[PDB]
């Protein structure tokens, strides 16, 4: 089914962050990199698509950052979607849909 | 920095994108329209992020700025900013920026952002003496001896090259520091930094950490993906809520078991067998065990207020301590040996339940999981107890699906045939086992999986 081989932890992220960016949100797992080398990355608005790379993975390591801070009363909420891929290109997993909800703070 | 004379704002800002965004600026109504050196004098901020842009070109012209951000656009030369003193803080994130020479003589910023750039040499730093927020991440820089002298540093980022940490001896006043991803092994420097509140230091080859045992104002740290065994200084660091130790080669735990104000604790990829110091840890909401030696798990029983737990790759039979888990949303413990789930209808509110890769054959308990979105039960596999080889050997079958009814086997081995309940062999000699297999999909609220597996029946002579 969609869960796949997927470990993922909720998401959440307070709004008005300050200090250093980018700041690690969680790290993204599939549990195919014990028969493959797996490859991450994320789609979706605040992602590849506007506003971009309000949020990015670390394509080998899965870790998921935001870069800069949020606004709940602009943005409350992102629909992102996780993939992970073969040194082949090919999907190791059925893209899971990741929900960032934006806090107070 | 003057214009000559008035002049159409598409001839002063030649890229396109920025000329558009300076005519709203000066409230021009066309990027043709003509604006004096007293118009863009006026200009004291510009929030310029994410518009395509090529070239910061005419924006020498705004002699006035204290703030720009010219994130997440295309930009490689920053000459244009090298005599705009009045600078207080740079938003430079996600372009291709490789000579940073412009940014010498810029005094007076506080807060410099460049992380995800082409920077190699930062040596034009030296004398931005009044930072106190530098961002170097993701970048390709091994050299930090220009940050020496940034002594009112509070938060620092760099990567991704960097082994000798001695420039940061004398920056006392760091309360963040990030060195994820550089070649790091040596941490000793770090005994300087006592106002450190943060320490992320990701992917390094770090095996020594007796530097960080008067660092007691640390309450965030990671040390993921190093080289750590030994870990008896961090009970010197009290003040710790959220600590990552995942990937390194741990088997101690004692160290940990007063730190009772962790609430996120990520130990996965170790070689943990006893987790007999985490008991007091109450405050718990995260604990990450995976790919560990566990069989154990008794101290969990104690971690009421956890909401996330990762068990997966052990070796773990019994899986009741987490019944009374209640906040559980999410749990991960496939590839284990569990074989009995009935202490998992107490859990409600389980929202994720990715079990496969163990011996489970009935799946009643878990039908009233209605809250399930995602669910993982594929691959089972058991060995039953040995019954006596005879010509005709029959066994029932044991496998349930959530509903309560039995699911008829997929295949069965040696030729065996099913009347339900019973699967049946006529075996000619003796065989050491017999064996057969199931697969169902099956829907528990929201989440689907496939539910399946290979049982094998071994035959005593
Ligand atoms: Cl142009
Ligand atoms: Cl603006
Ligand atoms: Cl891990
Ligand atoms: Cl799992
Ligand atoms: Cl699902």
């Amino acid at each position: 089914g969609p869960l796949g081989s997927w470990v993922i932890p909720p998401i959440s992220c307070p709004e008005n962050e300050k200090g250093e960016f980018p700041k690690n949100l969680v790290q993204i797992k599939s549990n195919r990199d014990k028969e493959t080398k797996v490859f991450y990355s994320i789609t979706g608005q605040g992602a590849d698509k506007p506003p971009v790379g309000v949020f990015i993975i670390e394509r080998e390591t899965g870790w998921l950052k935001v870069t800069q801070p949020l606004d709940r009363e602009a943005i409350a909420k992102y629909i992102l979607y996780s993939h992970a891929v073969s040194s082949n290109g090919n999907a190791v997993e059925d893209p899971m849909e990741i929900v960032i909800t934006v806090t107070d703070a | 920095a003057t214009i000559t004379q008035d002049t159409p704002i598409n001839q002063i800002f030649t890229d396109t994108a920025l000329a558009e965004k300076m005519k709203t600026v000066l409230g021009k109504t066309n990027v043709t329209d003509t604006v004096s050196q007293t118009d863009l004098d006026q200009v004291t901020t510009l929030q310029a992020d994410r518009l395509g842009i090529k070239s910061i070109d005419g924006v020498e012209y705004l002699n006035n700025l204290t703030q720009i951000n010219f994130s997440n656009n295309q930009l490689t030369d920053i000459t244009p900013l090298k005599n705009l003193t009045k600078l207080v803080d740079i938003l430079m994130n996600n372009n291709q920026i490789a000579d940073i020479t412009p940014l010498a003589n810029l005094t007076n910023l506080t807060g410099l952002t460049l992380f995800n750039n082409q920077i190699t040499d930062i040596d034009p730093l030296k004398n931005l003496t009044n930072l106190n927020r530098l961002e170097l991440s993701s970048n390709t820089i091994s050299d930090i001896s220009a940050l020496s002298g940034l002594t009112s540093l509070q938060q620092l980022n760099f990567g991704n090259q960097v082994t000798d940490l001695k420039p940061l001896a004398n920056l006392t006043t760091l309360e963040r520091l990030d060195i994820s991803s550089n070649k790091v092994s040596d941490i000793s420097v770090l005994a300087k930094l006592t106002n450190l509140e943060s320490l992320i230091a990701t992917n390094n080859q770090i095996s020594d950490i007796t530097p960080l045992g008067i660092l007691t104002n640390l309450d965030e740290l990671s040390l993921n993906g190093n080289q750590l065994k030994d870990i008896g200084t961090l009970a010197s660091l009290t003040n710790l809520t959220d600590l990552d130790l995942a990937n390194n080669q741990i088997s101690n735990l004692a160290p940990l078991s007063g730190l009772t104000k962790l609430t996120e604790l990520k130990l996965g990829a170790n070689q943990i067998s006893n987790i007999s110091p985490l008991a007091g840890l109450t405050a718990l909401t995260n604990l990450e065990l995976n790919e560990n030696q566990l069989e154990d798990i008794s101290p969990i029983s104690n971690l009421k207020n956890l909401t996330y737990l990762t068990l997966y790759f052990n070796n773990i039979s019994d899986i009741s301590p987490v019944s009374s888990l209640t906040k559980l949303q999410r749990l991960f413990f496939s590839n284990n040996k569990v074989s009995d789930v009935s202490s998992l209808a107490n859990l409600t509110n389980i929202n994720w339940l990715s079990a496969g890769h163990n011996q489970i054959s009935d799946l009643t308990p878990l039908a009233n999981l209605t809250r399930i979105t995602q669910l993982g039960l594929n691959d089972q596999a058991w060995t039953n107890a040995p019954v006596n080889y005879k010509a005709n050997v029959s066994i029932p079958n044991t496998v349930k699906n959530v509903t309560g009814a039995l699911i008829a086997p997929a295949t069965i081995s040696d030729g065996g045939s099913y009347t339900e309940p019973d699967i049946t062999w006529n075996l000619p000699s003796y065989t050491n086992e017999v064996s057969y297999t199931f697969s169902q999909p099956v829907t528990i609220g929201k989440g689907t999986t496939t539910f399946s597996g290979t049982v094998t029946q071994p035959l005593k002579a």
